[PDB]
């Protein structure tokens, strides 16, 4: 009735008829169909209930119950009869030894004689079992009930065994400047501990491991911390079940820590990388910082931001490279790296004025310089009441000195030397 | 696990009449037990050695030996199970003595010799001797047990045997293996005269590092019954990546005699720098 | 007829539970192996769970078939009972039979030669 | 309630197969150790059980991976026990559960 | 070594006929042995006891207890002789067990005790068990020993006993010596209850040397009656050269059980420094 | 050349004087080991041997002081042996040099 | 007459030497001894040689009695053989005795408290 | 006859008489003084000859040959007899049964029957061995011949006896900067080595030991070499024996290593000792050393050469003590050491000049001034012209102001300050 049966292995038919159990595992085989020369018992059918045993508190496992239906046939008043229930299954082997003796009043040949239920068949998660039942001595042939059973996926596999999430439990600590692993095992328990850094290919990637005897509060280094921080716990047991918790997924000082570590590097003139232990999409672009002051203004207009991903190679739409570019990295908008790519291979940076050019009104050209307040249409006006060093520049464009850095069908960019001003 | 031969295996010694009966390794006295109990056997020893058959063939074969006690119990003896317990397998193998006229005067340490029980190179034995009768339950052993254990192929005395020339012992590939200019690798080696497959496995990997690089297999065929012996060329290419240089090659044999068990042969040349 | 062949003896008939009251290995393996039905109503038990090695070689952490290893299989000899007269459930004789009980993976014979 | 066996033993395994094995148990990437079960009660007296030596696997350098595990192979086999002479059967038929060999596998990993 | 009194040691226990002689440790099997040959004493040990006398007195004892062996050889068993050779001088104690009638059926493993010898505390013995009759020259022994071995009396259950009180483990001096301004030593002890001369023993060294710098001895008499337990202050004089000062002395008793042997009691007081 | 000898021995030591002797074999200047003289064929059968542990004796400190010298003390006494059955006689006596203890000596010089 | 009592046995006469003919040393000890004449025409060997310590003491580098250190008796239990009948040189009795053979020096006992 | 018998034991009676010998140390004792019926042996007297036997060309060992007349007395025609030889000496004890057996010819009744002999009874040096000789059975008591042997200290016994000085050769070597022990010992061969400082009291002064397996020649440092240098070696054996080689008593080079380490030590200012290794007597005498030139003179006359002791304190016949006052030690005359004594204690070394008082004629002073060139009497003529600063000094010394160093009824010696005059 209940899906909670104790720990004694007890027989328990329907109400009037009388019936013991044997639980001895008993050698059974089929031998042969004898003759039936009075009224003899036989089974119509099996069944399979969900049953759980409990013998302490904290201790719960299986009992796959099953109940065999059988009737009076052949050719005192009290009809006896010995059943038998060969569970060849896997894992174990073991046998039943049933007794029923249905009293008179049950007795109608042709016809059902209440039923018999063993507590209990103990099976594994996921092995499709064999039942195998027959009368002692044998009449009909073991009925067929290859019952499949779920693995640790049932709904109601979940609600009551522990091997199902239930593991020793690591609370989530990222408090202060020190981030805590706070553990709840028992003083005499062992246990194994891994931290790793998981990814696209190539899942493992360690940063600590050790045995330990818990329940010991272990404080991480923020060095080794980062959203691919993964940990792995089991008991000190030969096959014993472990779990992979990877909680910085979208931890902020994970992030943090993340972007300090990773940077950029540039691989040939027209190749670069983001080189970052964990692999977290994000977008990029070009910047011109100034040589005396450093407020860096991005070239979007004209130039696009790039769909950057770690660890993927991109190419610049530049015939050629200058020290004032500077690639600026933002996840979420929000910035987090400027690092100078031509600093080293063209370096230091250079006042060369840089132009934007855009096809103006009436077919002609109509260039630009990029101040730190924006970009001035020139030739122009000037702020040094002059018509500004700009309108020599333009005659250096048009004798190809300036370099070309940048170009479109639509517009152009240009690195003008300034050196022949000052 | 098995006798030399069903032949003349019979005890019958000058001052001793008995028969070596072949048994099931369960004497009548262990069912139903007697009151009496013979001594133990004292100073078992096991020696291995290599008798030619009557076929011409020569097997690694289990010569053991031991004394008695000259204790009374030595008339009250009816004989011994001979039992050689594979640890590997725990299959049981043994042999029952009978005497036909029981042990009187001793005067000299009576000994007894069996020269008849083929064993498997390479495998731990447990030669137990049990006297019988076999003694009560809650009583005394009459037996000594001794961990025997046979030495591999590579021992001289056990390489000329019969199980370690079908394993492919004698068998010498001669690798004649090139470094082709061509980043390619020119792999070779004569074959024995047994018809199954050859496996030449690679591995390569940088001159200063256990790591490895890259991974191939290439298949050989059973040859034919004119081939064999013959030299077998299988060249292949190297995906050569300027790094990994120090390559490694293992011809893995398939014979009858074991399959994939057997001896691999392998050769390794370092990177050669300058 | 008893007393006729001393080995004919009686025997208990309720097994003695040695704790077998009180397993997926063959797919979690490195060394994997598969299960045949060596059945016989005969032979006591009824049911074998006959285990020869899956793979030739050893699957390493990525899946793949490393031919630097070798399955090997493990056999054992154990007793089983087969019925003595044919279909009589009264009477047995006892059998010592060869099975193959799992596999494990195990690493190659070498003979390196500079 | 009982049942008559012939102990006159018929030996099935008498195949001598061509292939001879080698000792596994440290050739393994899970080695084990052998213990002598001895028990003059019981037919077969001696069994040899084989216990994993390590919890983790051997890597291709040598050491103890800790991230793969060692299982021992428990196989239930049949053997006999004489019944002491006062209980009313001779003997007694048991099953035993014991250690064969062992192997290496993946350990299960829940979310 | 001796019997702890010629009493009724006859080993007459249930289920067993026989009686233990007092023998010359020599049986006459040894002289005329016999074709047959007994096994030998299973599992032979032995434990120390103490057992109070007739008198009243309590001496250190050696019980001895062993189990013979389940084989066909008990039923030929007719003795054995209890052997406790001492190591220090060679000599020979032992006795003779002899069967009325000869041990049959089995069934619980036969156990004999002998809890009748004295032992010498601080000695070092062979316990041997030989079995009658003794087996033939040329022939396997029928005999276990154990090298058993006595505590010294500083033990807790062996200063109680009888040769440690005599000896003078009892006996504790209270050395009330004095540092004497006058370059002198004040030496003082109570004695035991026995009339027997007492020698002081003076050693000086300085306070960072083993090497000593003055010796000297210092007689005491026999006591009287009356002078038992009384305190024997004998003062003497230090040659206090500037530079030794480490003073150590022991008085050395001379007590009959014992004579130079003696446990002497020491004193020692390092150069005080300030 | 033949005498005859009644083996009923009769123990004359048994005086079991007051003085009961300790492990001397350690506390001596002249340290010594016992070896177990142990044949069946002679009477005693068992005779303890002492030897010298070292060739100098020990100082005060507790060291081996080679200008000393242990000397072992060798006593020959009287054992009866079991003369073959074939010979005529069924015993014969015998003499033999055993080593009793150690004692500490000063050496020889001869100028 | 022999068989009244089987302890007569016959004994060759000659010895066996047991290399016996293939010391100073009771001078030259630290624990010197003296040497008694315990001689009896009816035992066997007739003289015998009683070795007692002779310094109480032991004799160290100088010549001096040092009292540091303690002379000990080394005894020894031997057969001998006795005349039975007395002055019938054909039949003897087995005797085990007492004998004090040689002498040593050993480090007393003490007990040290502070 | 000889006195190098053979390895064997056998018997040689005199001419005549044959006879035999079974040296199987049989069981021997008196017995009883039985009854002699007829012609009966006896013996007369005993002999103790000198033979040495030799196994092999190195190995010798001794032979204490006895002899044993006998004659007939008492109440076929060969008479035949027993006779014994119990040797009951220390250390060894072993008995001897010979076999006479005198023909008819020497039968004479109340008279002597040849003589036996034994070789032999082998007895080590220094063991008052007992001859206990008496027939079988016995007639008359054990003749006592009670010889007394001689030690290591026969004439006769050196020549032949190893033992006696034998001992692996050490050859004296002291051949250059380098005093080479050159050993004679087999390869196999070990020993033990100890060398020492012997001198009066406490005899032992080791300075190095050590356990070798020869032979190997040890080259000796001369730091630790002096007179008193001895070797003793011995073979590694318990009991083995020893011999003390001093030789450098008087080696050249021994000596001159002595004095560079003896030192002169002043205890107190009436108190000095010379401290060498080797204590070997010799003479010394105070010195008056000038503080420019370094020319000791020696101050005899007045003062006496003194009877020096090594380790032997000495006194000094000065009041006080001046740094101008040096001791001088020689050794049969020639000069070992001139250590300045009161360098430390009253130094540096005062340009004070000293005088030799003495009584001149008619009762008067009669004063002298140490000069490098002697001693010039003064009040005298000067070679500075004038009549010297000495004429000052005379005035000095009358005034009390000169130091009085030494004191006698003939003379004295004086310190004169010369520190008012330059
Ligand atoms: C940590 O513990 C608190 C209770 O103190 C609980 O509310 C929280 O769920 C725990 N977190 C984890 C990850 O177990
Ligand atoms: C974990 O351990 C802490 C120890 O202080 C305890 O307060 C907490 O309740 C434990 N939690 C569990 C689930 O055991
Ligand atoms: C790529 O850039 C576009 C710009 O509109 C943006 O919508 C998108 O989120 C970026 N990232 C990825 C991974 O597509
Ligand atoms: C003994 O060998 C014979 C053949 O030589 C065979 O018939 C018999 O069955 C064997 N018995 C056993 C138990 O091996
Ligand atoms: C045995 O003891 C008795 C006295 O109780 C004594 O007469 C007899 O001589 C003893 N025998 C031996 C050999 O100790
Ligand atoms: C050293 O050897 C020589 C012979 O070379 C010999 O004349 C001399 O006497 C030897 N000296 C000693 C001390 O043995
Ligand atoms: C000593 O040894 C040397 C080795 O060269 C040898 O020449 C010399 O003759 C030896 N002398 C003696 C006496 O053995
Ligand atoms: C002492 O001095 C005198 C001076 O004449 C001299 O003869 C003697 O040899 C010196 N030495 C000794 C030790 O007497």
């Amino acid at each position: 009735l209940e899906r909670l049966v104790g720990p004694q292995d007890a027989t328990h038919c329907s109400p009037g008829l009388s019936c013991r159990l044997w639980d001895s595992d008993i050698l059974c085989l089929p031998g042969d169909i004898v003759p039936a020369p009075g009224p003899v018992l036989a089974p119509t059918h099996l069944q399979t209930e969900l049953v759980l045993r409990c013998q302490k508190e904290t201790d719960c496992d299986l009992c796959l119950r099953v109940a065999v239906h059988l009737a009076v046939h052949g050719h005192n008043a009290s009809l006896q009869a010995q059943v038998v229930l060969s569970f060849q299954a896997y894992p174990t082997a073991r046998c039943v030894l049933l007794e029923v003796q249905v009293p008179a009043a049950l007795v109608q040949f042709g016809q059902s004689v209440g039923s018999v239920v063993y507590d209990c068949f103990e099976a594994a998660l996921g092995s499709e079992v064999r039942i195998w039942s027959y009368t002692q001595p044998r009449y009909e042939k073991e009925l067929n009930h290859t019952q499949q059973l779920p693995d640790c996926r049932g709904l109601e596999v979940w609600n009551s065994i522990p091997s199902c999430w239930a593991l020793p439990w690591l609370n989530v600590s990222a408090d202060g400047d020190n981030v805590h692993l706070v553990l709840n095992v028992s003083e005499e328990q062992h246990f194994g501990l891994s931290l790793y850094w998981n990814q696209v290919q190539g899942p493992p990637k360690p940063r600590w491991h050790k045995n330990l005897t818990g329940p010991q509060i272990i404080t991480l280094n923020h060095t080794d911390l980062v959203p691919c921080l993964c940990i792995q716990v089991w008991p000190l047991e030969p096959d014993s079940v472990r779990t992979n918790i990877c909680p910085f997924r979208e931890d902020p000082r994970a992030h943090q820590n993340l972007w300090q570590a990773a940077r950029l590097r540039l691989l040939t003139l027209q190749s670069w990388l983001l080189d970052a232990p964990c692999s977290l999409p994000a977008e990029a672009a070009l910047c011109w910082r100034a040589p005396g002051g450093d407020p860096c203004q991005p070239l979007v207009p004209p130039l696009s931001w790039e769909n950057v991903t770690v660890d993927k190679v991109l190419e610049f739409p530049l015939l050629k490279g200058h020290p004032n570019l500077c690639v600026q990295v933002n996840s979420s908008e929000k910035l987090q790296l400027q690092e100078c790519l031509w600093a080293d291979s063209l370096g230091p940076l250079k006042d060369d004025v840089l132009l934007l050019e855009t096809r103006g009104p009436q077919d002609n050209r109509s260039l630009c310089a990029l101040e730190p307040s924006g970009c001035t249409s020139l030739p122009s006006k000037a702020s040094t009441r002059a018509a500004r060093l700009g309108e020599y520049l333009l005659q250096d464009l048009q004798s190809g000195q300036c370099l070309q850095l940048w170009d479109d069908d639509l517009g152009a960019l240009w690195a003008c030397p300034m050196d022949k001003y000052i | 696990l098995r006798l030399l031969d069903h032949r003349a295996l019979v005890c019958s010694q000058p001052g001793l009449d008995c028969t070596v009966k072949n048994s099931t390794c369960l004497d009548d006295s262990w069912i139903h037990p007697r009151n009496l109990t013979p001594s133990s056997p004292k100073d078992l020893q096991i020696q291995l050695h290599f008798a030619h058959t009557q076929q011409g063939d020569l097997f690694p074969v289990a010569h053991i030996e031991w004394t008695l006690q000259t204790d009374a119990s030595i008339l009250y003896l009816e004989g011994a199970e001979l039992s050689v317990l594979q640890l590997n397998t725990n299959e049981r193998l043994c042999v029952r003595f009978e005497f036909l006229s029981k042990l009187r005067h001793h005067h000299r340490r009576w000994r007894f010799t069996f020269s008849h029980f083929v064993v498997d190179p390479d495998q731990e034995y447990e030669v137990t001797v049990h006297h019988l009768p076999k003694p009560i339950p809650d009583g005394d052993p009459n037996h000594q047990s001794k961990n025997f254990l046979v030495p591999d192929c590579e021992h001289a005395r056990m390489k000329v045997t019969t199980p370690c020339m079908s394993s492919g012992s004698l068998w010498d590939p001669d690798i004649t293996v090139e470094t082709l200019e061509a980043h390619q690798l020119r792999v070779s080696f004569t074959l024995w005269n047994e018809s199954t497959h050859y496996q030449i496995l690679l591995t390569s990997f940088p001159h200063m590092e256990n790591h490895s690089c890259f991974e191939h297999m290439h298949h050989i065929p059973a040859p034919r019954p004119e081939e064999f012996h013959q030299r077998s060329d299988v060249t292949l290419t190297l995906r050569n990546l300027k790094g990994c240089c120090r390559h490694q090659v293992q011809i893995q044999p398939f014979f009858s005699s074991c399959l994939n068990d057997c001896l691999r042969h392998s050769a390794t040349v370092s990177c050669p720098e300058m | 007829e008893d007393k006729n062949f001393p080995r004919t003896v009686m025997v208990n008939l309720n097994i003695h539970n040695r704790n077998t009251n009180t397993s997926d290995y063959y797919d979690r393996s490195t060394s994997p192996w598969n299960l045949h039905r060596n059945e016989d109503p005969e032979r006591y038990p009824s049911v074998i769970w006959e285990a020869k090695c899956r793979h030739l070689g050893c699957i390493n952490a990525d899946g793949n078939v490393d031919y630097h290893m070798n399955s090997v299989p493990i056999q054992q000899e154990i007793l089983v009972l087969r019925r003595e007269p044919p279909h009589s459930p009264n009477s047995f004789r006892l059998e010592k039979i060869l099975v193959s009980v799992g596999c494990t993976c195990v690493t190659p014979i070498v003979h390196h030669v500079a």
